[PDB]
């Protein structure tokens, strides 16, 4: 007998995984001002049944997005695009501690935001309960 | 013909199974 | 808080309270840290600062505080110096002097505190670049002598002499005046025979290694500039290949010494340094073998691992192996003996090319090009290096890179083209069997299939007909069973695609073999139906690409065709595109396009042109017939993609026909022009309705799209249109009516720079033939765009870019349009080319200096005519001064050398009398007052107000020296930059401008 | 973290120091040149699979006008980067002066050389005239801030070289699960005002791919 020779996602599904490039909105100066690019991502917990927002930015991988996607929230349209949605959240902790964000989120075409959308209040009706 | 022959499977080739 | 104490210089100054403010700034954080910051800046930027430094040096403890002392000092040697009584200056260096000698002499601070010692070190360099040798004639005997005492002071002084060469040959060309760094390289120059005992004596004699590394440290500067006799006339040669090649210390600088050896500047008829530079060379490769690594070591292994300074010394290797092999290598070829040595040396050089580091390679990468250009070309060489060829053959295509990595791609191909004309059995043997690795599993993967694609693409053109035509059957046939074996879409769609990027790499192959063409083009229209990521775009890169290359084979009827391929294309081209992006359709018409361009016969040509563009007519048709009838239709965004999608089919085909295009251009011409203006009036209805968000919208966004694409299509077209007479006749009149008003009179953000950059074009070809439309043209931009662009260097950055290239065409191709301004609106242009100056937009700039000197230019042309006359009298001194003005600012250097050309040439003017009236005002002078003296007087008194530090000697010999040079382009300019130099200081030389 | 080290950035005005480590921080793009004064001190945090990675970033300001306690910001540096413009031949033609300054101060440290800004098509300084590193033994990175082209290079490299592993890597930074927070009235009105002036103020950059 010779001898042998010597991220906190895991508890989540991903419902929906679209690329996006994700702004806040500073209020002092008016101005957008992006947080970050890359694969945006919906993560129900298989425990609470929650469906939260996850975003990280490519190759540091750093994240740019997470908040519970509330029943309450409202996604509108921005004058100048047709490929984007923008909403209040009332609670991010991408940087650390919870604060308060308006973000606009845009994506590849028109479809993928259609999409985007429609998986949104998919999610919204599941967090509801 | 080893140029007809490769000719006949070029017109062969996809990328399904 | 009690920080901001140490501002107040009524005060003495509280070094305890200076430490606190240079601690929190070092070692504090967040808002104390930004305070501390803003207090030492101003601290220090406090012009009477450098007078409580002494202080500082003596009583601080802070080695940081010390270090900004010398800070204060440096600033006040290099700007203020010579301004100072003579017995502040001694009494500076004294102590500059004496604090060296004395953390010299403290092994403690010596260890601990390099950092503030080096800073002293650079110090006292500046106070000899003012005062040495002229009022120090003893320095250096002085530190040759202070050198026997002390280690440490020995240590200090070489680190001194170091920066001392640096500061004279390496960086004294932008810093000093010619004159100045003339003195300084002479004066070096004279003692170095003294200097150069002193290193050597400590080479051979050789104590401390960190003494011993700083003296190697010092001689790799001289090596920039000694005479060889120093190197090849004594025995430092041995030492550097021997002795310190083996201690690790003195490795990494001894192999870098001996790089810059192999730079010298050596005769090259003398048998005796031939032999020397053999054996240094000899030597260097020994100790690397039995001290570093043999020439069997995995250096890839090596660098990777990254212990220590291996991956510095590997790069150093590389750097030293290649610049010797590039310069001597041909000392090594005849000698049997010398053999050996030859390709162990190259043997390296192979293994060091494999190690996994882009910058590496591409240094290994050039020798190697160096080496098989040498061998393609000189007699008996290729067989000494057989073995060296191959290895390199398997190290070149196992790092073959893709094409998109042009500068690399291009280095790749070159050499392994050179390698296969070498040995093409070799080549050949190396790629199928890497191939038939892919095919047995034992290598497979995307990466590494892509780039022996990649590899085998790269050598077309290179075999024999008849080999390369048996080689690419072998590698298509191999590559299709690959693709076969392969299960799921992922991989199949890989290897088709490298499939389709050799064969596409072969257009010889292609043209000889029509049968096989065909098919290849059949399947890429296959493919254009495929959705999985990237394989419809690989199709439609790859036929365009065929085509480029292979058009005629399309064009003429083929032998068993019933009719040219591109009539075959043209009725399935709604089937073959239907499953494409919009501009992968466009690629696909571009393509078809170049097809028709082959076809010389007017008739079929024309022909051909209206059954591609069939389908873009009849859209176009029906759209121009619904539009018209009621322009509400093109709110409906689904609309306007339509049609921008219709004009960008014409810009394509246009693209690829140029002149060939005209028959398409008069088919939509005037409807076309007549859409450009209901969408015009769409646009402005918005903004009015809306407001200026309107033009961020995606309707008006779609809308402005049509209008940029009509103004492109036209461009395009007139840009390559080869009967000029047409272009006047039937485009320019209603071009001009369509877009020039509308530009001028929409608000500035829903004007379209596009408009600028199509009459750039239009002015560019048929301005010569146009005067009142080139009137038109400006009369209608020209002021509007300039309130646009005149107000800040940021706002409208499309518009200011275009409106200068507008301009520029303007005043080389129809200077009459600018005689016919007002005299207010040819003072805007003044203005306006006089603001493109001070821009740092380089497209701006530059484009701002030659209008100048073009303007110049056309004005001389008139001869002596009331209007030259004028021009000089209204608008010179604003050009010599404006030139002067960004010449001298400091925020304007990568103008330097339009702006010197400009200035040389207003100067030449005066020079040469070739401006008849006075340039001075009645009684401003006495009368019979050449304008050359009044050109000196004027400049004079402005220099002396733009620069009130100067002497009136410094400012008089400063123009003396320019206006005699000002026929000499490269001296003219010396002599500005050591204006640019003095003017950085007080008491320069008045003298430095007789520099010859 | 504890694990930090003091990085020098350095170049001529304008290449684009400022704008590439304000990516790395918020992860916008500022278009605006606000030229720095002397220095700003960014602390800046990367996680990797051996532990978190803290640079003290050291921004300096390439005006000379602007220049601050000049080479006295390089003390106790541990790692740098030089930064020129490709888009701008003078600003290759001063890395030399920056290099020179930067070493005199700090003798051995890992240096980063970055040409910016290869995003835009006309390009000055071409890639076959860069080799200045060669010598110096620095790494180089052709990069752009604005395309996000190589953005994170510059750091994973001395990274590698300051933790003495060449095998480290940027992992996924831990995700926590994130609160419920219902709202109240008392922060609505305010929010909502945010909201009317973000919908009617256009999204920069409409014709990026994203
Ligand atoms: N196109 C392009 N522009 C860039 C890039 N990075 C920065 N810029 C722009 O260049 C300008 C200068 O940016 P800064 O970061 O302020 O320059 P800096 O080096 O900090 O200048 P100083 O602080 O004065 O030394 C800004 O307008 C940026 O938007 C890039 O990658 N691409
Ligand atoms: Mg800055
Ligand atoms: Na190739």
């Amino acid at each position: 007998h010779f001898e042998p020779v010597v991220t906190m996602e895991e508890d989540e599904e991903v419902l929906y995984k679209v690329r996006a490039k994700l702004f806040r909105f500073d209020a002092d100066a008016k101005e957008w001002k992006e947080r970050g690019t890359g694969d945006c991502k919906f993560l129900k917990n298989k425990k609470t049944n929650k469906v939260r927002i996850l975003m990280r930015r490519d190759k540091t991988l750093k994240i740019c997005a997470n908040h519970i996607i509330a029943p309450e929230y409202t996604l509108k349209p921005n004058v100048g695009s047709d490929r984007s949605w923008v909403y209040a959240c009332t609670a991010d902790i991408a940087e650390g501690e919870a604060e308060a964000f308006t973000f606009a989120i845009r994506f590849g075409s028109k479809e993928n935001a259609d999409k985007f959308k429609e998986e949104f209040e998919k999610a919204q009706e599941i967090n509801k309960k | 013909s080893t140029v007809e022959d490769m000719t006949k499977k070029f017109g062969t080739l996809t990328i399904h199974d | 808080g009690s920080m901001e104490g140490i501002l107040d210089f009524s005060n003495d100054l509280d070094i305890a309270l200076l430490d606190q403010v240079v601690s929190t700034f070092y070692q504090g954080s967040g808002v104390q840290q930004k305070q501390a910051q803003e207090i030492l800046t101003k601290f220090q930027d406090n012009p009477d600062a450098w007078q409580k430094a002494d202080q500082i040096l003596q009583f601080s403890t802070n080695p940081q505080s010390k270090f900004i002392a010398l800070s204060i000092l440096d600033k006040l040697i290099t700007r203020k110096w010579k301004l100072l009584p003579n017995d502040h200056r001694i009494g500076i260096r004294n102590f500059v002097v004496g604090m060296i000698i004395s953390m010299c002499q403290d092994d403690e601070v010596f260890k601990t505190q390099k950092n503030l010692i080096n800073k002293s070190d650079l110090t006292l360099v500046q106070i000899l670049k003012q005062e040495w040798p002229q009022n120090w004639p003893e320095f250096i005997p002085e530190l040759i002598g202070s050198s026997s005492s002390s280690v440490n002071v020995c240590e200090n002084n070489m680190i001194v002499l170091k920066l001392l060469s640096e500061e004279v040959f390496d960086f004294s060309a932008e810093q000093m005046t010619q004159a100045k760094a003339l003195h300084l390289k002479n004066s070096m120059s004279k003692e170095f025979e003294q200097i150069f005992k002193l290193c050597f004596q400590v080479l051979e004699q050789g104590s401390s290694s960190s003494l011993i590394v700083a003296t190697l440290e010092s001689l790799l500067r001289y090596l920039h500039w000694i005479p060889y006799r120093y190197i090849y006339e004594t025995n430092i040669l041995e030492l550097l290949s021997t002795k310190f090649m083996t201690s690790p210390d003195t490795r990494a600088i001894t192999l870098k010494c001996l790089t810059e050896v192999s730079n010298l500047k050596i005769p090259q008829d003398n048998d005796l340094i031939k032999r020397q530079t053999v054996l240094f060379f000899q030597n260097t490769l020994q100790q690397i073998a039995t001290s570093v690594m043999p020439v069997t070591a995995d250096l890839k292994a090596t660098y990777a691992n990254a212990n220590g300074n291996d991956q510095s010394f590997l790069q150093d290797l590389a750097m030293f192996l290649t610049t010797y092999l590039a310069r001597n290598r041909a000392l090594l070829e005849s000698d049997e003996s010398l053999r050996e040595l030859l390709l162990n040396a190259h043997q390296y050089l192979i293994q060091l090319s494999k190690i996994e580091e882009r910058e590496l390679f591409k240094t290994t990468l050039d020798y190697w090009h160096n080496l098989v250009a040498d061998l393609f070309y000189e007699p008996l060489k290729k067989h000494i290096y057989e073995e060296i060829c191959s290895q390199l053959r398997l190290v070149i295509i196992e790092n073959m890179v893709r094409p998109e990595e042009i500068q690399l791609y291009k280095s790749e191909r070159e050499v392994l083209v050179y390698l296969t004309h070498l040995n093409v059995i070799d080549t050949e043997e190396i790629m199928i069997s890497k191939l038939a690795r892919q095919i047995d599993g034992s290598e497979w993967s995307w990466h590494n299939i892509n780039t022996l694609s990649w590899a085998i693409g790269s050598i077309s053109g290179t075999m024999s007909e008849d080999t390369e035509k048996r080689f690419v059957v072998t590698v298509i046939k191999d590559l299709l069973g690959l693709c076969e074996q392969k299960r799921g879409k992922d991989n199949k769609a890989v290897v088709a695609s490298d499939i389709m990027y050799v064969v596409g790499q072969y257009p010889r192959f292609l043209k000889a073999h029509w049968n096989f063409l065909r098919t290849v083009i059949l399947k890429l229209f296959e493919f254009m139906h495929e959705t999985h990521e990237g394989v419809q775009d690989m199709a439609c890169d790859t036929f365009i690409k065929i085509v480029q290359k292979c058009k005629y084979h399309f064009v003429i009827q083929q032998p068993r065709e019933s009719e040219p391929f591109i009539q075959t294309i043209i009725r399935d081209i709604q089937k073959t595109t239907a499953d494409l992006q919009p501009q992968q359709v466009h690629t696909f018409y571009k393509a078809c396009g170049i097809i028709i361009s082959e076809e010389r016969s007017v008739a079929e040509r024309n022909r051909l042109l209206s059954d591609l563009m069939q389908l873009p007519n009849m859209a176009w048709d029906t759209i121009v017939e619904q539009s018209t009838a009621n322009p509400t239709l093109l709110l409906d965004s689904e609309t306007v993609k339509i049609i921008a999608n219709i004009i960008k089919t014409n810009v394509a085909v246009c693209t690829s026909m140029g002149a060939d295009f005209y028959p398409q251009l008069g088919h939509i011409y005037y409807n076309m022009l007549q859409l450009y203006r209901a969408v015009s009036s769409m646009i402005s209805a918005q903004v009015a309705a809306e407001g200026l968000i309107a033009t961020k919208t995606p309707k008006v966004r779609g809308l402005r799209t049509i209008k940029k694409e009509i103004l492109k299509l036209v461009e395009t077209y007139i840009s390559k249109a080869r009967n000029l007479d047409d272009v006047v006749k039937v485009l320019v009149e209603p071009l001009l009516n369509a877009v020039l008003e509308d530009y001028m009179n929409n608000v500035p953000d829903a004007r379209d720079a596009e408009v600028l950059n199509c009459m750039t074009t239009v002015v560019e070809k048929v301005g010569h033939m146009i005067p009142q439309g080139v009137i038109l043209i400006l009369q209608s931009v020209f002021e509007c765009t300039l309130d646009m662009i005149n107000k800040d260097f940021t706002e409208y950055p499309e518009h200011r870019v275009e409106f200068y290239k507008l301009l520029k065409v303007i005043n080389e191709k129809s200077f009459a349009a600018f005689l016919e301004l007002p005299p207010a609106a040819f003072k805007l242009f003044v203005d306006a080319i006089c603001w493109a100056f001070k821009h740092n937009n380089r497209d701006v700039e530059v484009n701002g200096l030659q209008i100048a000197l073009d303007l110049v230019k056309n004005i001389e042309r008139m001869g002596n005519v009331p209007f030259a006359n004028e021009f000089h009298k209204n608008y010179f001194f604003i050009f010599v001064s404006e030139t002067f003005f960004v010449l001298t600012d400091s925020d304007h250097k990568s103008g330097f050398s339009k702006q010197a050309l400009l200035l040389m040439k207003l100067i030449s003017l005066v020079y040469d009398n070739k401006i008849s009236v006075p340039l001075y005002q009645e009684a401003e002078v006495p009368q019979g007052t050449s304008n050359q003296v009044y050109l000196s007087q004027y400049l004079a008194n402005m220099l002396s107000n733009a620069f009130p530090h100067l002497t009136s000697e410094q400012i008089a010999s400063f123009l003396s020296a320019l206006t005699k040079q000002c026929k000499d382009l490269v001296v003219f300019k010396g002599t500005l930059r050591d204006f640019l130099v003095q003017i950085k200081e007080v008491g320069g030389d008045p003298t430095d401008y007789l520099f010859a | 973290p504890q694990v930090q080290f003091k990085l020098v950035l350095v170049g001529d005005g304008g290449t684009g120091k400022t704008t590439f480590v304000k990516r790395h921080l918020t992860g916008e793009f500022e278009k605006k040149y606000v030229a720095t004064l002397g220095v700003e001190v960014h602390p800046l945090v990367f996680h990797t699979n051996r532990g978190p990675i803290k640079f003290n970033v050291w921004d300096t300001a390439g005006q000379e006008k602007f220049g601050g306690l000049r080479d006295g910001y390089y003390i106790q540096a541990q790692c740098a980067i030089i930064m020129f413009d490709v888009t701008s031949r003078v600003t290759y033609k001063n890395v030399p002066n920056w290099h020179r300054d930067l070493v005199r101060v700090c003798e051995n440290i890992p240096i980063v050389l970055c040409g910016n800004k290869v995003d835009i098509k006309d390009r000055k300084v071409k890639a076959k005239s860069i080799v200045f590193h060669r010598k110096k033994n620095l790494q180089y990175y052709d990069i752009s801030a604005k395309s996000n082209y190589n953005f994170e290079k510059p750091f994973l490299w001395l990274a590698r070289k300051l933790i003495g592993d060449p095998n480290l890597e940027f992992v996924a930074m831990p995700a926590l699960a994130p609160p419920e927070v219902v709202m109240d009235p008392a922060l609505a009105a305010q929010a909502e005002h945010d909201l009317e002036v973000a919908q009617t103020t256009a999204l920069p950059d409409e014709d990026d791919d994203l």
